[PDB]
């Protein structure tokens, strides 16, 4: 599977945060669900009794 | 639209058409002049200082 990977790579801009010698990417997916019928699966309901 | 998983309901194509209209609001202001002012503007008498 690893050797099946693509060879060419492109540059693109994004935001990252440093978390103790560990850098991760931050993203919101507002673009995908902007005017669609589907709900964003990161917006959820929670029940307490 | 967002493609759905197998068995879920699918999103129909939708066309939305909207019209928008204009509004009107005029303004006005008067100014007035006196009869003596018009008399001395229009005509002159025996020439004097």
């Amino acid at each position: 599977l690893s050797q099946a990977g693509a060879h060419s790579l492109t540059p693109l801009s994004m935001d990252v945060i440093r978390l103790g010698e560990k850098t991760v990417i931050m993203e919101n997916l507002r673009r995908v669900y902007k005017n669609t019928d589907t709900k964003d699966p990161l917006e959820r309901n929670v029940d307490l009794t | 639209r967002v493609a759905s998983g197998a068995g879920l309901p699918t999103s129909r194509q939708t066309t939305i058409m909207v019209t928008k209209y204009s509004e009107k609001s005029p303004i006005t202001i008067p100014f007035e002049l006196s009869a003596a002012c018009l008399t001395y503007l229009r005509e002159t008498f025996e020439g004097t200082i």
